[PDB]
């Protein structure tokens, strides 16, 4: 029942802010505070994987659509749980920061579009049948 | 060259002197040795380990499991702890 | 920081885990922090082809009693880089246990741990049954041997 | 191909090894060097049948699979007694006690 566009907009804005790059159905402020804390906690627990994806990425204007569609597919291939959604969000921040490192900043708008479309199409079904975002913040808080 | 290990029930076991030195306690006693507390069924197994150890140590051959019957384990354990092998 | 650990080299190395022992072999990999991690076991007499990386550390124990096993006639195994498309062989062979330790193995398997004291044995041997072969204990011993080197 | 043996007579047991190609007379000479008894004054048996000096250890039934170090094969020994020879007599080993109840699954 929450706008999935604001959730991904406010998240990539925070991931690009931690690197100092800046950027451009109600939504409560609590779902944003939990998603940032969970993504940072996820990154700390799997720092060996965070540096792994940041190196093996190799982002180009054409493989960017190839990398996103292949990684997100392999990420949810077993199923959909809240821990994999946090990894899904964190993977979006990885491909956005790595895009602006190689000075491909316009890809942030394309990645934010791909994340919003995948949430509304392939993940909106599971999130509703699990209490929504208000249940996700209760598992972490 | 051989030695004679004698069990508590009078059985005499003749093994090669090289194999008997696997037990450091047997080496200090050296000829013949009398074990007043190791019966024949236990001392015969100890001699079988001597021939087993000498053949398979420092060998790339596939090493088989050394069998030990359940009814002989406690006695063979005490016999091995004294012999240091 | 730890002494015995695997180097994150990320260089693939093909290994063959050949179980040349009557025991069910448990492969043990030492991660990049020296912690031992368990891997799928091997039935007696079987062999499996393994994806590993160069510069990693492997142990092999009995899956039921953690008894020490020799891999290529030693305790540790380090996969080197392959050549001519041949996998590096890791022959897991049974060691020549001392007659005492082999006796300790049979008694531990037959007598339950809470019944080691009800055995009419010496009090010293009672403490030898309770000292099960432990992987963390062998790591501390195999680390001090590298320091003496 | 090496076989591992247990030459036994009365309360004596000899632990030795030999090749399957080695003859029985050669095994008797091994007993000779140990017990100081000539091979002609010896009668070697397998189970219950008397072995001839011409046959090899393999031809009698001693193979590396049935004569391992951890479980050697038993050979009977008989010493010449006055004008005739010896009736085979191998005194058995001791009997271990009964299994304590802290061992039966």
């Amino acid at each position: 029942v929450y706008d999935n566009r604001e959730i991904v907009m406010k998240y990539i804005h925070y991931k690009l802010s931690q690197r100092g790059y800046e950027w451009d159905g109600p939504v409560p402020p609590v779902v944003h505070l939990t998603l940032r804390q969970a993504g940072d906690d996820f990154s700390r627990r799997y720092r060996r994987d965070f540096a792994e994806m940041s190196s093996q990425l190799h982002l180009t204007p054409f493989t960017a659509r190839g990398r996103f569609a292949t990684v997100v597919e392999e990420l949810f291939r077993d199923g959909v749980n809240w821990g994999r959604i946090v990894a899904f969000f964190e993977f979006g921040g990885v491909m956005c920061v790595e895009s602006v490192n190689r000075e491909m900043s316009p890809l942030v708008d394309n990645i934010a579009l791909w994340m919003t479309e995948y949430l509304n199409r392939h993940l909106h079904t599971w999130i509703q049948d699990n209490g929504g975002w208000d249940a996700f913040v209760e598992l972490y808080g | 060259m051989y030695v004679k290990l004698i069990s508590s029930d009078g059985h005499e076991f003749i093994v090669k002197r090289e194999h008997a030195l696997t037990s450091g306690t047997i080496k200090a006693m050296l000829n013949e040795v009398n074990f007043r507390e190791i019966p024949s069924h236990v001392l015969s197994k100890v001699c079988m380990y001597f021939t087993y150890k000498v053949r398979y140590t420092n060998s790339s051959t596939e090493i088989p499991e050394f069998p030990i019957a359940p009814e002989i384990a406690l006695e063979l354990l005490m016999a091995a702890n004294f012999l240091d092998c | 920081r730890p002494v015995l650990r695997s180097v994150n080299s990320r260089e693939p190395s093909q290994v063959i885990f050949c179980n040349r022992s009557p025991r069910v072999v448990l492969p043990v990999w030492l991660n990049f922090d020296g912690e031992p991690q368990p891997y799928p076991t091997l039935p007696p007499g079987t062999g499996r082809r393994i994806h590993s990386y160069r510069g990693h550390l492997w142990l092999f124990r009995d899956a039921g009693t953690h008894d020490g096993l020799l891999v290529n006639q030693t305790e540790l195994f380090v996969p080197s880089l392959n050549v001519d498309g041949q996998p590096i062989f890791a022959n897991i062979t049974l060691p020549v246990y001392t007659l005492k330790e082999r006796c300790l193995q049979v008694v531990r398997s037959l007598v339950k741990p809470e019944n080691y004291r009800r055995l009419d044995i010496v009090r010293s041997l009672y403490e030898d049954l309770e000292d099960h072969p432990n992987v963390q204990k062998d790591l501390e011993r195999l680390t001090q041997e590298r320091i003496a080197h | 191909m090496d076989v591992f043996l247990m030459i036994r007579r009365h309360k004596t047991t000899i632990f030795t090894d030999a090749k399957e190609s080695s003859t029985v007379f050669e095994l008797k000479r091994i007993v000779e060097g140990i017990l100081k008894r000539p091979p002609d004054e010896q009668r070697l048996y397998k189970d219950d049948q008397l072995l001839d000096d011409g046959k090899t250890l393999g031809e009698c039934g001693f193979t590396s699979q049935t004569a391992r170090p951890q479980a050697p094969a038993t050979v009977g020994l008989a010493f010449r007694a006055d004008d005739t020879f010896e009736a085979l007599c191998i005194e058995p080993f001791s009997s271990p006690p009964e299994l304590p109840d802290v061992m039966k699954p």
